[PDB]
RNA sequence: UGCCUGGCGGCCGUAGCGCGGUGGUCCCACCUGACCCCAUGCCGAACUCAGAAGUGAAACGCCGUAGCGCCGAUGGUAGUGUGGGGUCUCCCCAUGCGAGAGUAGGGAACUGCCAGGCAA
RNA sequence: GCUCAACGGAUAAAAGGUACUCCGGGGAUAACAGGCUGAUACCGCCCAAGAGUUCAUAUCGACGGCGGUGUUUGGCACCU
RNA sequence: UCCUCCUAAAGAGUAACGGAGGAGCACGAAGGUUGGCUAAUCCUGGUCGGACAUCAGGAGGUUAGUGCAAUGGCAUAAGCC
RNA sequence: GUGAAGAGGGAAACAACCCAGACCGCCAGCUAAGGUCCCAAAGUCAUGGUUAAGUGGGAAACGAUGUGGGAAGGCCCAGAC
C-alpha cells in the first residue's frame, strides 16, 4: 500500500536535516505530488517535515 | 582481620592471572590440612583438586598439616592433573609466603611431572 | 468530603496543561495490591475543600464510574505563586 | 548588609534567572512573603525591608531571612573603556526566580502581618505576595 | 588583566564506541586517569590509554566491587 | 537426597551496617610449643615452622528482627528536538523524548562448580 | 653550543626626535559634530522611619523602589 | 612559548586586554622489580610533656598521601617501608 | 537562517525580519505570507462576546465603588446595610 505525500511548504530557511530529508522523500518543489511505499520508515521522514509535507 | 588482608594480598596475582586466561593451581594453606585445587581458566568450573583432608591421603599420613603431607598433595593433585590431559599451568600461592609447606607443595607438583 | 472524579486516558505534560487549563486538574489514586488509577477532577470544589484542616487528615470517598473509593490526601502540589493547586496523590 | 563572609571565587559569571523557585512552602513561621515576580534582589534591598518588618512589628514576633546573596555583581566605573578585564565586585544579590519566599513571620496577628509585609513589599523591586502557612 | 593563559587542547574521549569493529593497536580511549579500565584483550599504556591488543568489536561493560567502567574486545 | 562447613568464581549494597540469637562431631578460628625452616628494621603480634591441651570468648559462619543504608514505581513537575506564537533579558501553545527529588512500597539477597564430613 | 622568552626563531650585530616635515593610503581607526545606548546626569514619581507646640504627607524627607528626558560626563565606532 | 580548571551549549574542537592557578625542573633512587604494609583528624590513658614530639588503645574509613600547579586518577593501590 | 552573491510579495518607506528562490514569452488559473470601508486588488461577510478609553494606534512601580465573566464565603423578614 503506497501513501502520497505533497510539498505544502518552501524548503528555503530550514535545517539540512530538512533539507536532506524532502531529497530522501523525493519531493522537490510545492506542490509536489509524490507517492512512496508506506513503512515505518516513511512514515517517519513524514514525521520529521510533518509541518511542511500533506499526506493522501 | 587477617583473612581480609590476606585476600587483598593474593588478588594482585589473582586479576593478573585471570586476565591471562591461564590454569591457575590455588593452594589453600591451613594450621590443620592444607589444599590444592586446578581452576579452569574461566575461573568457575574445577578441574582437579586434593588435600589432606581427603581420607584417601589422610589414612597415609602422619599427620595432616606439615612438609611431608604438603608433599604429598603436591604429587597427587599433580599426578591427577596429568591423567586429566592438564600440563601447563600457573601456581597461584594465594597470600601465603612462598616458603614452606606451599613451597614444598610446588616442588612436589613440580618433581611430579607437572610442567610450569 | 465527597467528590466526583472522571478516569484519565491521554496523560503527560500536553494532556494535563490543557486539563489544568480547563478549571480542573490531574489527581492520583493508589495504594494496597492493587493497581494505580489516574483520577481527573475539578478545580473550583477541591480548591474549596482544602480551606478545612480535615481534608489533610480524615478519610475522603472518591466517587469514580459509580465506585466510590476511600482515600486520603498524602502528597499535594501546589502552583509555585497562584494560589491553586496542580496535582493531589491520594494513598488508599 | 548581608554578604558571604569569605568565597571560593571573587567574580562570578552572569548567569540566566530562569525557570522556577524551590523554597515555595512557608516552613518555619506562620506567614510570609512570596516572589510572584521574577528578578534580584541586592543585599540593600533585603535589609531595607527588613528594618520595615522588623520597626512595624516592635520587639515582638519573629522573623526569618529565607533569601541570601551568595552571588557578587561587578560594575565598571565611569568613563572607562569595554575590556581591559572584567570590572570590580561592587554589591552582592541574590536571584528570585517566581514562587521564593523571601520573608516568613511567626508569633503576630494576622492583619499586622499583612500592613508589615506591605511595607517591606513597598522597599523590593519584585512584585510580592502574602502567604499563609498551610498543611500538606 | 592580571590572567588571560590557557593550555592546548589535549584531544581527549572515546575515540572508537561500543560496537565499532577495531584494528590490534587501535587506541579505544584517550583519557588522564583510569577513568575507563583495561579489560579483556585491552592494553593500557603508560599515558593511561586504552588500546586493543585483538582485532574484534569493542564492548563497554560495568563491573567489578566498585563499579567501574571496563573496556574489552570480543571477536 | 537434604544438612553443614571450607576453597573458588558469577553477581556487585533488594547483596551493607546496627541489633538479637546461636554453631563447634568434623570443618574453621583463636589456640599449644620455637632446637629448627624462616621471621621482627625491637617483639613467634605479623610472616613461618612443629604440633592437638582447651575453647567457640573473640573472629568467621548462621539464623532472626526494618534502627539506618540501599532498591523503588504510578501520576505529576522540571528540562527539552522539531514547528509556530507572544506582553519577547522570560515564557506559552502543537508534537515527540522526559527526568531529579520525593512518595506508595521492595528489602535481612540470589545463585554456579568441585571438596570434605552428618539424617537418609 | 641560543631566556633566538617578540619562545615557527627576519641580522652574527641596532635606540630616539621631527610643531621643519614629506609620500602612499584609511572614515578598515581617533579628535569635531550626527547616530545607537542611557551607566552617569537632570527631571519626575512609589513606600513613609522621621518635623512638626503635639499631629508622616503646610513643608521637607532616611532606608529602599519605579519611570521619563536625551540633557551633561560617557560608552560604542555606524556617516564623513 | 608551555600545562591545569572553567567559559565550552554531556563526542572533538571552540574567542575576548574573559574568570583562577602553574611551568622553564627534580630524581642513580624519587627508576626497575620481588615481599610486605595502610592513611587524616580526633577521644581516652600515659615521666618531664605544653594547644602539638614518642607509646598504648579505641572511634574513624582515605576526611589522607602522591617530588612541584590543577584536573582526572589511584586499595589489585599509581600511596608507605 | 538570511544578506553578502537573491529579484519577487508582505512588514507605510526598511541588505540582514515574514513569505518565496526570477531560463524566456502570455491582457489565463490556484495559492503563500499579508490582507478584504476609501486611498489600493478582495467580506461595510455571518455568528456569539468584550472595550467608551480614539483604548486599538508608545512605557513601569504603584493608584482607583470604570467595566464584563466565574468560584466561594459573610449574615439576616426574629427585615441584615
Ligand atoms: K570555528
Ligand atoms: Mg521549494
Ligand atoms: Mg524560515
Ligand atoms: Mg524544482
Ligand atoms: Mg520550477
Ligand atoms: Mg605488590
Ligand atoms: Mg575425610
Ligand atoms: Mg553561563
Ligand atoms: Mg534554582
Ligand atoms: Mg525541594
Ligand atoms: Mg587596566
Ligand atoms: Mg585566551
Ligand atoms: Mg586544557
Ligand atoms: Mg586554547
Ligand atoms: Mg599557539
Ligand atoms: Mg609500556
Ligand atoms: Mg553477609
Ligand atoms: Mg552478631
Ligand atoms: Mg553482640
Ligand atoms: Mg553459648
Ligand atoms: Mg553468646
Ligand atoms: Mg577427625
Ligand atoms: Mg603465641
Ligand atoms: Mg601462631
Ligand atoms: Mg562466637
Ligand atoms: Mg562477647
Ligand atoms: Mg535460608
Ligand atoms: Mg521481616
Ligand atoms: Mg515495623
Ligand atoms: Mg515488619
Ligand atoms: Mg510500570
Ligand atoms: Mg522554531
Ligand atoms: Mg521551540
Ligand atoms: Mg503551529
Ligand atoms: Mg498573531
Ligand atoms: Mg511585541
Ligand atoms: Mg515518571
Ligand atoms: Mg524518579
Ligand atoms: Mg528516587
Ligand atoms: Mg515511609
Ligand atoms: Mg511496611
Ligand atoms: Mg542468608
Ligand atoms: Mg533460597
Ligand atoms: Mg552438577
Ligand atoms: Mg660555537
Ligand atoms: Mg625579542
Ligand atoms: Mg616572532
Ligand atoms: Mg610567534
Ligand atoms: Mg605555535
Ligand atoms: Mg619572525
Ligand atoms: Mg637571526
Ligand atoms: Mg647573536
Ligand atoms: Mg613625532
Ligand atoms: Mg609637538
Ligand atoms: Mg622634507
Ligand atoms: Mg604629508
Ligand atoms: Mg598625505
Ligand atoms: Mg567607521
Ligand atoms: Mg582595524
Ligand atoms: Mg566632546
Ligand atoms: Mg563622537
Ligand atoms: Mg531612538
Ligand atoms: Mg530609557
Ligand atoms: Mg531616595
Ligand atoms: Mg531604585
Ligand atoms: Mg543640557
Ligand atoms: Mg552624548
Ligand atoms: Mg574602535
Ligand atoms: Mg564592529
Ligand atoms: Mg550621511
Ligand atoms: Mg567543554
Ligand atoms: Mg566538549
Ligand atoms: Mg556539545
Ligand atoms: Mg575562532
Ligand atoms: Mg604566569
Ligand atoms: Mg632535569
Ligand atoms: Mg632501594
Ligand atoms: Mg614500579
Ligand atoms: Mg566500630
Ligand atoms: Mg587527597
Ligand atoms: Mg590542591
Ligand atoms: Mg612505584
Ligand atoms: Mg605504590
Ligand atoms: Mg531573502
Ligand atoms: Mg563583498
Ligand atoms: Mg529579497
Ligand atoms: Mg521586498
Ligand atoms: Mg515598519
Ligand atoms: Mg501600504
Ligand atoms: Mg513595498
Ligand atoms: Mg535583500
Ligand atoms: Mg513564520
Ligand atoms: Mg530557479
Ligand atoms: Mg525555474
Ligand atoms: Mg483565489
Ligand atoms: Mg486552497
Ligand atoms: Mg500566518
Ligand atoms: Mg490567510
Ligand atoms: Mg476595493
Ligand atoms: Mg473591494
Ligand atoms: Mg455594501
Ligand atoms: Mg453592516
Ligand atoms: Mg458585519
Ligand atoms: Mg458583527
Ligand atoms: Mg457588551
Ligand atoms: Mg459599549
Ligand atoms: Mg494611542
Ligand atoms: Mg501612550
Ligand atoms: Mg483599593
Ligand atoms: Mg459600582
Ligand atoms: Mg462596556
Ligand atoms: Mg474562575
Amino acid at each position: 500500500k503506497t501513501i502520497k505525500i505533497t510539498q505544502t511548504r518552501s524548503a528555503i530557511g530550514r535545517l539540512p536535516k530538512h533539507k536532506a530529508t524532502l531529497l530522501g522523500l523525493g519531493l522537490r518543489r510545492i506542490g509536489h505530488t509524490v507517492e512512496r511505499e508506506d513503512t515505518p520508515a516513511i512514515r517517519g521522514m513524514i514525521n520529521a517535515v510533518s509541518f511542511m509535507v500533506k499526506v493522501e | 582481620d587477617k583473612k581480609s588482608a590476606r585476600i587483598r594480598r593474593a588478588t594482585r596475582a589473582r586479576r593478573k592471572l585471570q586476565e591471562l586466561g591461564a590454569t591457575r593451581l590455588v593452594v589453600h594453606r591451613t594450621p590443620r590440612h592444607i589444599y590444592a585445587q586446578v581452576i579452569a581458566p574461566n575461573g568457575s568450573e574445577v578441574l582437579v583438586a586434593a588435600s589432606t583432608v581427603e581420607k584417601a591421603i589422610a589414612e597415609q599420613l602422619k599427620y595432616t598439616g606439615n612438609k611431608d603431607a604438603a608433599a604429598a598433595v603436591g604429587k597427587a593433585v599433580a599426578e591427577r592433573a596429568l591423567e586429566k590431559g592438564i600440563k601447563d599451568v600457573s601456581f597461584d600461592r594465594s597470600g601465603f609466603q612462598y616458603h614452606g609447606r606451599v613451597q614444598a607443595l610446588a616442588d612436589a607438583a613440580r618433581e611430579a611431572g607437572l610442567q610450569f | 468530603f465527597t467528590i466526583n472524579a472522571e478516569v484519565r486516558k491521554e496523560q503527560g505534560k500536553g494532556a494535563s496543561r490543557r486539563l489544568r487549563a480547563a478549571n480542573k486538574f490531574p489527581a492520583i489514586i493508589y495504594g494496597g495490591k492493587e493497581a494505580p488509577l489516574a483520577i481527573e477532577l475539578d478545580h473550583d470544589k477541591v480548591m474549596n475543600m482544602q480551606a478545612k484542616a480535615e481534608f489533610y487528615s480524615e478519610v475522603l470517598t472518591i466517587v469514580v464510574d459509580g465506585k466510590e473509593i476511600k482515600v486520603k490526601a498524602q502528597d499535594v502540589q501546589r502552583h509555585p505563586y497562584k494560589p491553586k493547586l496542580q496535582h493531589i496523590d491520594f494513598v488508599r | 548588609m548581608l554578604q558571604p563572609k569569605r568565597t571560593k571565587f571573587r567574580k562570578m559569571h552572569k548567569g540566566r534567572n530562569r525557570g522556577l523557585a524551590q523554597g515555595t512552602d512557608v516552613s518555619f513561621g506562620s506567614f510570609g512573603l512570596k516572589a510572584v515576580g521574577r528578578g534580584r534582589l541586592t543585599a540593600r534591598q533585603i535589609e531595607a525591608a527588613r528594618r520595615a518588618m522588623t520597626r512595624a512589628v516592635k520587639r515582638q514576633g519573629k522573623i526569618w531571612i529565607r533569601v541570601f546573596p551568595d552571588k557578587p555583581i561587578t560594575e565598571k566605573p565611569l568613563a572607562v573603556r569595554m575590556g581591559k578585564g572584567k570590572g570590580n565586585v561592587e554589591y552582592w544579590v541574590a536571584l528570585i526566580q517566581p514562587g521564593k519566599v523571601l520573608y516568613e513571620m511567626d508569633g503576630v496577628p494576622e492583619e499586622l502581618a499583612r500592613e508589615a509585609f506591605k511595607l517591606a513589599a513597598a522597599k523590593l523591586p519584585i512584585k510580592t505576595t502574602f502567604v499563609t502557612k498551610t498543611v500538606m | 588583566t592580571r590572567n588571560g593563559r590557557d593550555s592546548e587542547a589535549k584531544r581527549l574521549g572515546v575515540k572508537r564506541f561500543g560496537g565499532e569493529s577495531v584494528l590490534a593497536g587501535s587506541i579505544i580511549v584517550r583519557q588522564r586517569g583510569t577513568k575507563f579500565h583495561a579489560g579483556a584483550n585491552v592494553g593500557c599504556g603508560r599515558d593511561h590509554t586504552l588500546f586493543a591488543k585483538a582485532d574484534g568489536k569493542v564492548k563497554f561493560e560495568v563491573k567489578g566491587p566498585k563499579n567501574r567502567k571496563f573496556i574489552s574486545i570480543e571477536a
